[PDB]
C-alpha cells in the first residue's frame, strides 16, 4: 500500500492569486499513476487530472499538474470563483484528507453568548447549555464548558457554519448536554473562548436560577 | 453518455443490513470494474473495495472484510453494495465508482486489463442513516437573550430530538434573515437529531419586536412557532 | 521487423478415429505437427514482449471458444432472458496439446530468457515456427497440465502494486491433484500431498516476498460466481467444483499427509465463452477420477492494508485469458520485411 499525504489540509487563498496544492506518496511512483479529483459540497468528486499532469474534460488551462518521485502539485495559476473546493489526490486505491481552498479574510474576533436551558425543556428531565460563537475569522476556535470551575469533557458538541457568502465568517455553536439532576446539582456554567481575534480568552457566565 | 445511478436514501436500525444499488447506462457494463467509496459526514475519501462484473470476483479493504458485499445483476446492468451489522460508524454516503475504459474496441474485454484507478464516472451517492428511532416531530426550546457582544443581542430556538432530516426554520415568517444561522443538525446518541437557529438584533429593540422562529417537520407533519423573549 | 497481428494457423497430433473432442476438433482446425521444428538464436538481438498485450491470447481464446462450443453441448442455454434447447449427449473430454504457427511473411519470436517476468526487454531471442505444444486446459484458481518454471517459482504481473490487476504463478515442481468421483452421486474430492502443496507455498511466499517484504498470508475467495470461488475444471466430461479453503488458509511470517478437498459435479454453469448459463444433464454413473498437475496459480492480493505488517493474497481466475497467458507469455507475432 502506498500512502498519499495532503498537506496543507486548508489553503486560505483569495480570487485572481497563484495556488499551490501538494500531494506526496509514502514511496516513490510513476506519474502515470497520479490522479486530482475535486469535490463542492460533498457531492460527487469530478476528475481534475490524469498521469499527474494531462487535463480531464472541461478543466481549463489555468490547472497545471506536475511532479515526479514522490513529489506532486496541482496548480491553479489564477483563481477564479468556481475554483473553490476541495481537491483530493488519489494514488491507486488511496487517497488523500483533502485540501479546502477557503476565502482569505482579516481576523474577527467572535461575539459570544451562552444560554442556559429553558424551563419547559427541564420538564423533560435533560437540560441543554448553548455557546455561541458569532461571525469570527479564522475557523479555528476552542471552547472550554465548565461547571463550578470544572473542565467538562465530553458532553459537549460543536456544529458550524459554512463561510459565509458575505463577509466570509464563521459561527458555531456549542451545546453542553447534562441531565436534569445534574443541573440542578451546580450553580455556575460558564464556556470560554480562545481565538486569534481575541488577545486574552474570554468567558460567558450564568448562576442556575438567578435573572 | 455514460451514467451511474445510485438509490435513494436509506435509514436502517442498528444490527440491520442495507443494500444500495448502482444502476449504470451508457457503456458494456461487464467489461469494468465497479469501486465503491465510503465518505462520513465532513470527512474524507476512503476506497472499500472493487467488483468484476464478469464473474462477480471482488477485492475488499481489510477495514471493510466482514461487513461489505459487492455483487452484480449483469442483465439488469446493475451493481449493489450490501453492508452487514450496522453501527453507527456506517453512516456516511457510498458512491459507486468506475475509471477509465481501455479495451479500445477489441474483441475480448474484462475489466481487469484497464488501470481502474483513474476514477472518472461517480454515481450521485447513497446516504445511509444508522438509527433505531422513528419517524419524530421536534422539540422547540427558546434561547432566551443584558447580554451584549458586538454591541449587539442574540436570540435563538433549539430545535431538538426529531427525526429524519430535514427541519425547515425560519423567523417571523421569513420577513427576518438578516444575521439568521441555523446550525447544520447533529445526530446525537439518541438517534435523533438536533440543531439551534440564532439571529443577532439590536438590543435596544427587545421588547418592542417580537421574535417568532417557525419550525416545520414534514416527516411527522408538524409545525411549531415558538415566540422568543427574554425572561424577565 | 516489427510487432504485427495475424491469423496464426495450429498444429496437432490428432487422430481421425478418436471421437474425444479436441481430437475431432484439431481434425478440422489444425495441420500435422511439424516434422521439422527449428529455432534460430538471434544475435545479439534485444526484444520487448508484453505478455499482457498479446494478440495470440486473444485468438487462443478465440479458438478455443469455438472448441467448446462445437464439443460440449448443454440441453439449455440461459443468455438473457432467452432460452435454447437442445440435444445433450455425453462425451469424452481431455485437452491435446495445440501449437501455435506463424503464417508466411510473419515469424513468431520466442524469449529464451528463463527469468524473463513477462514484460519488459528479452536479451536471449530466437525465431520459431510453431509454439510449444499448449493443452488448451479450462480450470479456475489452479492451472493445471501447463509449462514449468526452470529454476524459481516466477510471479508474473503487469503490475503487482495494482491491487486490481491479474497474479499468475508458474511452479518449478508440480504437484500431484487427484480427483475423484466414488461409484450421492454428485459428491467428489480432491486429494493434495500436504508436505509438497506446503513446500509449494513456502517457494511461492519467498518470491512474493522480494516485492513486499512482510508477513505473507494465504486465504480463501471472498466472492463471486462458484466456478471463481472454487477451484473448477472438468474431468470425465463432467464440471467440478472444489472448495479450496485447506489450501489457502496460512500466515508466512519470517520465522519468528493428505490435504482433502470436497468438490461437487454441477449440472447448472456459468459460461466462460460468454455471458450466460448453461444445463448440462446429469453425471454419468461409474468411478470417474483425474490425476493432474497443478503447474501454477491465478492470485489476487488484498487491496487497501492501509496500514498492516502483512499482505494476502487469495486464489483468483475466470477469465481464461489468463490462462492462456501463463503458457503464452514468452512469445510474440512479427511481420518480416
Ligand atoms: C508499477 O507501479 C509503481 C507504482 O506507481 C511504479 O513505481 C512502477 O514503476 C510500476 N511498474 C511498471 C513495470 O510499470
Ligand atoms: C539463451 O538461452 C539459451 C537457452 O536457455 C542458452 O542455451 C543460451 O546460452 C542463452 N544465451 C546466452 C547469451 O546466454
Ligand atoms: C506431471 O509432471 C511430471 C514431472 O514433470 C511428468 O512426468 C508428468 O507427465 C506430468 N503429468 C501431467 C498430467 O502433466
Ligand atoms: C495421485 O496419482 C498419482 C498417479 O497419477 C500417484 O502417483 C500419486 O501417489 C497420487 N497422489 C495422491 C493420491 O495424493
Ligand atoms: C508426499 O510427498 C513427499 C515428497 O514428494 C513424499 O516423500 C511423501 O511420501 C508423500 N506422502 C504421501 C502420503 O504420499
Ligand atoms: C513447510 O515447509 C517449510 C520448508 O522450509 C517448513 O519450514 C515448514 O515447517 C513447513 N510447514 C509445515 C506445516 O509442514
Ligand atoms: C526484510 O525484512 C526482514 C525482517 O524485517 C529483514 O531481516 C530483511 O533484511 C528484509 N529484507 C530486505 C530486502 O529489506
Ligand atoms: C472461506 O473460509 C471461511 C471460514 O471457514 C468459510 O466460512 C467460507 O465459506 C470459505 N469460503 C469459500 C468460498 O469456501
Ligand atoms: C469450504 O470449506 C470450508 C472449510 O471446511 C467450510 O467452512 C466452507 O463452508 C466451505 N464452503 C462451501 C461453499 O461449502
Ligand atoms: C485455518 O487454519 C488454522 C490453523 O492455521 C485452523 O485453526 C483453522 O481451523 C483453519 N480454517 C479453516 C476454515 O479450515
Ligand atoms: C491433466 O492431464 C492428465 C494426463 O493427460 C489427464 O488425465 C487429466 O484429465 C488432465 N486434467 C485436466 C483437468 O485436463
Amino acid at each position: 500500500y502506498i500512502g498519499v499525504t495532503q498537506s496543507p489540509a486548508i489553503l486560505s487563498v483569495s480570487l485572481g492569486e497563484r495556488v499551490t496544492l501538494s500531494c506526496k506518496t509514502s514511496q516513490a511512483i510513476t506519474p502515470r499513476h497520479l490522479v486530482w479529483h475535486r469535490q463542492k459540497g460533498g457531492q460527487a468528486p469530478s476528475l481534475v487530472m490524469t498521469g499527474t499532469s494531462e487535463r480531464a474534460s472541461g478543466i481549463p488551462d489555468r490547472f497545471i499538474g506536475s511532479g515526479s518521485g514522490t513529489d506532486f502539485t496541482l496548480t491553479i495559476t489564477r483563481l477564479e470563483a468556481e475554483d473553490f473546493a476541495v481537491y483530493y489526490c488519489q494514488c491507486l486505491e488511496a487517497f488523500g484528507q483533502g485540501t479546502k481552498l477557503e476565502i482569505k479574510r482579516t481576523v474577527a474576533a467572535p461575539s459570544v453568548f451562552i444560554f442556559p436551558p429553558s424551563d419547559e425543556q427541564l420538564k423533560s428531565g435533560t437540560a441543554s447549555v448553548v455557546c455561541l460563537l458569532n461571525n469570527f475569522y479564522p475557523r479555528e476556535a476552542k471552547v472550554q464548558w465548565k461547571v463550578d470551575n470544572a473542565l467538562q469533557s465530553g458532553n459537549s458538541q460543536e456544529s458550524v457554519t459554512e463561510q459565509d457568502s458575505k463577509d466570509s465568517t464563521y459561527s458555531l455553536s456549542s451545546t453542553l448536554t447534562l441531565s436534569k439532576a445534574d443541573y440542578e446539582k451546580h450553580k455556575v456554567y460558564a464556556c470560554e473562548v480562545t481565538h486569534q481575534g481575541l488577545s486574552s480568552p474570554v468567558t460567558k457566565s450564568f448562576n442556575r436560577g438567578e435573572c | 453518455q455514460v451514467q451511474l445511478v445510485q438509490s435513494g436514501t436509506q435509514m436502517k436500525e442498528p444490527g440491520a443490513s442495507v443494500t444500495i444499488s448502482c444502476v449504470t447506462s451508457g457503456y458494456e457494463f461487464v467489461e469494468i470494474l465497479i469501486n465503491w467509496v465510503r465518505q462520513v459526514p465532513g470527512r474524507g475519501l476512503e476506497w472499500m473495495g472493487w467488483m468484476n462484473p464478469r464473474g462477480g470476483g471482488v477485492n475488499y479493504a481489510r477495514q471493510f472484510q466482514g461487513k461489505v458485499t459487492m455483487t452484480r445483476d449483469v442483465y439488469r446492468d446493475t451493481a449493489y453494495l450490501t453492508l452487514s451489522g450496522l453501527t453507527s460508524g456506517d453512516t456516511a454516503k457510498y458512491f459507486c465508482v468506475r475509471g477509465r475504459s481501455c479495451c479500445g474496441g477489441r474483441r475480448h474485454c474484462n475489466g481487469a486489463d484497464c488501470f481502474n484507478w483513474d476514477f472518472q464516472h461517480w454515481g450521485q451517492g447513497t446516504l445511509v442513516i444508522v438509527s433505531p428511532a422513528s419517524t419524530k416531530g421536534p422539540s422547540v426550546f427558546p434561547l432566551a437573550p443584558k447580554s451584549t457582544s458586538g454591541g449587539t443581542a442574540a436570540l435563538g430556538c433549539l430545535v431538538k430530538d426529531y427525526f429524519p432530516e430535514p427541519v425547515t426554520v425560519s423567523w417571523n415568517s421569513g420577513a427576518l434573515t438578516s444575521g439568521v444561522h441555523t446550525f447544520p443538525a447533529v445526530l446525537q446518541s439518541s438517534g435523533l437529531y438536533s440543531l439551534s437557529s440564532v439571529v443577532t438584533v439590536p438590543s435596544s429593540s427587545l421588547g418592542t419586536q417580537t421574535y417568532i422562529c417557525n419550525v416545520n417537520h414534514k416527516p411527522s407533519n408538524t409545525k411549531v412557532d415558538k415566540k422568543v423573549e427574554p425572561k424577565s | 521487423w516489427k510487432e504485427a497481428e495475424t491469423t496464426l494457423f495450429c498444429a496437432s497430433d490428432a487422430k481421425a478415429y478418436e471421437t474425444e473432442k479436441h481430437n475431432v476438433w484439431a481434425t478440422h482446425a489444425c495441420v500435422p505437427t511439424d516434422p521439422n521444428p527449428q529455432e534460430i538464436h538471434l544475435e545479439n538481438v534485444t526484444e520487448e514482449f508484453n505478455m499482457w498485450k498479446n494478440n495470440m491470447v486473444e485468438q487462443m481464446h478465440t479458438d478455443i471458444i469455438s472448441l467448446w462450443d462445437q464439443s460440449l453441448k448443454p440441453c439449455v442455454k440461459l443468455t438473457g432472458g432467452s432460452a435454447i434447447t437442445q440435444a445433450c449427449p455425453k462425451v469424452t473430454f481431455e485437452p491435446i496439446p495445440i501449437h501455435y504457427c506463424a503464417p508466411a511473411g510473419f515469424a513468431i519470436l520466442k524469449c529464451k530468457d528463463e527469468e524473463f517476468n513477462g514484460i519488459g526487454p528479452c536479451k536471449n531471442v530466437s525465431t520459431v515456427q510453431c509454439t510449444h505444444g499448449i493443452k488448451p486446459v479450462v480450470s479456475t484458481q489452479l492451472l493445471l497440465n501447463g509449462s514449468l518454471a526452470e529454476k524459481e517459482v516466477k510471479i508474473r504481473c503487469e503490475n503487482i502494486t495494482n491491487n486490481a490487476k491479474t497474479i499468475i504463478v508458474q511452479l518449478v515442481n508440480p504437484v500431484k491433484i487427484n480427483c475423484t468421483r466414488p461409484n450421492d452421486i454428485r459428491q467428489a474430492h480432491c486429494n493434495v500431498n500436504r508436505t509438497e502443496w506446503n513446500n509449494t507455498l513456502h517457494q511461492v511466499v519467498e518470491q512474493l516476498r522480494k516485492h513486499f517484504n512482510k508477513t505473507i498470508n494465504f486465504a480463501n475467495s471472498t466472492g463471486g460466481d462458484l466456478e471463481i470461488t472454487t477451484h473448477s475444471f472438468n474431468c470425465g466430461g463432467e464440471f467440478f467444483y472444489c472448495n479450496t479453503t485447506n489450501l489457502f488458509n496460512s500466515t508466512w511470517n519470517h520465522t519468528a499427509d493428505t490435504i482433502i478437498l470436497p468438490c461437487r459435479i454441477k449440472q447448472i454453469i456459468n459460461m466462460w465463452q460468454r455471458v450466460g448459463q448453461a444445463m448440462y444433464a446429469p453425471p454419468i454413473r461409474g468411478v470417474i477420477r483425474c490425476e493432474s498437475n497443478i503447474t501454477g496459480l491465478i492470485l489476487t492480493r488484498d487491496g487497501g492494508n492501509t496500514n498492516s505488517t502483512r499482505e494476502t493474497f487469495r486464489p483468483g481466475g475466470g477469465d481464461m485469458r489468463d490462462n492462456w497467458r501463463s503458457e503464452l507469455y514468452k512469445y510474440k507475432v512479427v511481420k518480416i520485411e
